[PDB]
RNA sequence: UUAAUUGGAUUCAACGCCGGGAACCUCACCGGGGGCGACGGCAGGAUGAAGGCCAGGCUGAAGGUCUUGCCGGACGCGCCGAGAGGAGGUGCAUGGCCGCCGUCAGCUCGUACCGUGAGGCGUCCACUUAAGUGUGGUAACGAGCGAGACCCGCGCCCCCAGUUGCCAGUCCCUCCCGCUCGGGAGGGAGGCACUCUGGGGGGACUGCCGGCGAUAAGCCGGAGGAAGGGGCGGGCGACGGUAGGUCAGUAUGCCCCGAAACCCCCGGGCUACACGCGCGCUACAAUGGGCGGGACAAUGGGUGCCGACCCCGAAAGGGGGAGGUAAUCCCCUAAACCCGCCCUCAGUUCGGAUCGCGGGCUGCAACUCGCCCGCGUGAAGCUGGAAUCCCUAGUACCCGCGCGUCAUCAUCGCGC
RNA sequence: GUCGGGCUCAUAACCCGAA
């Protein structure tokens, strides 16, 4: 019955976004999207360096196609790749650029306290960031840095807040990095204004 | 317990001041108004104003 | 000589709008359309452990999955008929059109 | 032939039969509405598959 | 106890928990049998490496090995590195998730001020609140996260909409009754009234009245009202701690195995049984048991499927098969309850454990170790010591039903 | 005195049943 129909359209994406996830981690990987047209299904990628998804000159669009069409479900496919749109307001692309920071060799806290500046200069009314592992030391700890406006429980955290996780595997292990931010059209229901 | 929010007074008190002549002891002439005045979505919260203001203009026409 | 389109969506909104525009093409035009008929919501719930392991009090999860749903009948005449066929409603919302 | 003695058999009823299309488990598997996933791989991708909590 | 009876969890917060209802699989345990080393290089190899077979032995069964002699053409585990894989160790090396303290009212910050300093102040006092919820006073004045606001559903009213849902009034046709003045039942035309489905909107604010408190914050009692004082039921759990649980869901460091601790196949085991314990089911009967007759649901689910309807059989079941990808067809004419008759306080016409014989279904397989039906058989139990659990209204008690698991199997979980 | 069960986070004391 119709049921089956939109479940079965759900998992594919959710497959094919963990995939890219994975696989597209250089390039920033910032979402996608699919579209089904009359001559098959147009399929848009976002990304920071679309010159790695491309390849050098094809030879990697061409690879993409093909897992794409075999190993997944899709009909016929046709990839577009496009620029992420408000990178700064993402957290998921954020957790990961921390996460390659630490990965890089560079003190944690200085790795939080410069995404942090720069998420505040482009425009958010908060933001909080999490990074739990054994840092410094065989016993493991957990930090938190914080600055802004940031609602924590009820519907509108929910609705509002972008949030996002991310491993860091370092050679001692893996640290864990959370981050969350809210946009700056985001309004709380306790903020009415007079009509002048 | 039936404890008025702060937010609701704050508001209540500047809708209040900036039209003196503008809210009566009637519930539904202050709702609307309140409805008129303000970007409020919420109809629990406009009928929380709403009352407050009644109150409010009942405690100084009466002069406390 | 009647047609018969059903619609199906997660999304209230988009469902209304395709709707809405149906009517405006059957209003454009001297035909009679009888008013979108809202059959009743398919609800899919799923009831889940939270716990990955067994220790502690058993608390649960309870996600749902909600698809709204229309009816709506038209007389098929081709001067009507050509400009719904070519509406495009959004990736998240089934239309289906048959001939009675 | 080697290579037959590494090979499964095919069944096609029992635990044997289901595996998770995400992490490969056997065992608790959502059967529900033709989904084929663990009970623990449901609950982390569910917000992305369009379910929610409303109550 | 055993060849093995695989492992985790032990006060609340372990013990129908690990969605753990295991015949194979699952599987990690036990007995036995086979297979696997990308890439670098050593002996080697067309005068053919590695790999593959008709027949018959060994064998539980096997070109696994062997015998009998055929095959194919290029890499090379007889060797050293190296690697795949690992439900192997470590939750006291970690990430993520979850339980408890606790949906408790807490945890903090900027500047000022106090103390040599650790620190203090705000965050204290009075009254108030479900609430660090508020109102007044104050070396504090202000602010953030939590509370609340918020989100989903239930109960009343209006507008829009009329199919696959509804049938009151109206027209025709057919058949019944007390023979038709009157009363019923189907079918068709027709309609959207009513029920219902689902988008939008209204409605409740301590708003009105009288008291207490201060004339504040609020509290107590009345009207009107579908609804009255978070209206009712849910989702959402702050900074942290608990070396709480989980590496046996997935991710991951180190250590180990690496011709076996990796990968497959067959048969066993997790189902053992002097005994201690948890949570339940069925009873100990009349506030009942049996036999015939009569009533009224809701939630959900269906193409690897739900199956009306006809035929066959005493039953379980068997042979055909309309419609259904579903407001259309099906699961689907619940039980507790009511009427009449037998039994009359008895280990019984109470109870139905245990066992014999026979008939079925699913499955590759029913002994170990599955479920159902007919006749027979007829154990303890006659109300429960010391102790101890749940529940404040459509709640508790009592009664059945749907879904998960699932080929078959529900004394369970989640819901009605 | 023996054995078993209660109570306690647990042991002793204490309570109950039995041979
Ligand atoms: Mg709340
Ligand atoms: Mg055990
Ligand atoms: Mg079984
Ligand atoms: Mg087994
Ligand atoms: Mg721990
Ligand atoms: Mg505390
Ligand atoms: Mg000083
Ligand atoms: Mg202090
Ligand atoms: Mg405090
Ligand atoms: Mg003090
Ligand atoms: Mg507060
Ligand atoms: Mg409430
Ligand atoms: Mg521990
Ligand atoms: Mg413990
Ligand atoms: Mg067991
Ligand atoms: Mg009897
Ligand atoms: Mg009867
Ligand atoms: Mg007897
Ligand atoms: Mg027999
Ligand atoms: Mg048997
Ligand atoms: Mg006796
Ligand atoms: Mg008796
Ligand atoms: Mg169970
Ligand atoms: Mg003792
Ligand atoms: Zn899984």
């Amino acid at each position: 019955a119709i049921e089956r129909y939109f479940i079965r359209e759900a998992v594919k994406e959710m497959l094919i976004d963990e995939f890219l996830e994975k696989e597209l981690r250089r390039a920033g990987y910032g979402g996608l999207d699919i579209k089904k047209t009359p001559l098959g299904t147009k399929v848009i990628i976002f990304a920071a360096n679309p010159g790695y998804v491309i390849g050098r000159g094809g030879r990697r669009i061409r690879e993409l196609t093909r897992i794409l069409e075999r190993q997944f479900g899709l009909e016929n496919p046709q990839i577009d790749v496009q620029e992420i749109k408000n990178p700064y307001l993402n957290a998921k692309v954020q957790a990961v650029r921390i996460a390659q920071a630490l990965e890089r060799g560079i003190h944690f806290r200085r790795a939080a306290y410069a995404a942090m500046r720069a998420i505040m200069s482009n425009g958010a009314r908060g933001v909080e960031i999490r990074i739990s592992g054994k840092l410094t030391g065989e016993r493991a700890k957990s930090v938190r840095f914080y600055q802004g406006y940031l609602a924590k429980v009820g519907n509108p955290a929910e609705t509002l807040v972008s949030k996002g996780y991310a491993q860091a595997l370092l050679k001692l292990g893996v640290i864990g990095v959370k981050v969350a931010i809210m946009p700056p059209d985001a309004r709380l229901p306790d903020e009415i204004e007079i009509i002048e | 317990g039936k404890i008025r929010q702060g937010f609701i007074k704050r508001v209540a008190r500047e809708l209040f001041n900036k039209y003196p002549n503008e809210f009566t002891r009637d519930f539904e002439h202050n709702k609307k108004k309140v409805e008129e005045l303000t970007n409020v979505t919420s109809k629990k919260i406009r009928n929380r104003i709403a009352g407050y203001i009644t109150k409010l203009v009942r405690m100084k026409e009466e002069g406390k | 000589q009647k047609a018969r389109i059903k619609l199906a969506s997660t999304n209230v909104r988009s469902l209304e709008e395709v709707a809405n525009q149906i009517k405006q093409i059957a209003e454009r035009t001297g035909v009679r359309m009888s008013g979108p008929i809202p059959l009743p919501t398919k609800r899919i719930r799923i009831v889940t452990r939270k716990s990955p392991d067994g220790e502690g009090s058993a608390t649960f999860d309870r996600w749902e999955l909600r698809i709204h749903k229309r009816l709506i009948d038209i007389e098929a005449d081709e001067r009507a008929m050509r400009q719904i066929m070519r509406i495009r409603v959004p990736e998240d919302v089934t239309i289906e059109i048959e001939l009675i | 032939a080697k290579a037959d003695y590494n090979k499964r058999k095919p069944r096609k009823f029992g635990k044997g039969a289901r595996r998770c299309i995400r992490c490969g488990q056997y065992g608790p598997i959502i059967r529900i509405h033709g989904l084929m996933l663990c009970r623990h791989c449901f609950r982390e991708v569910a917000p992305k598959l369009g379910f929610r909590k409303y109550e």
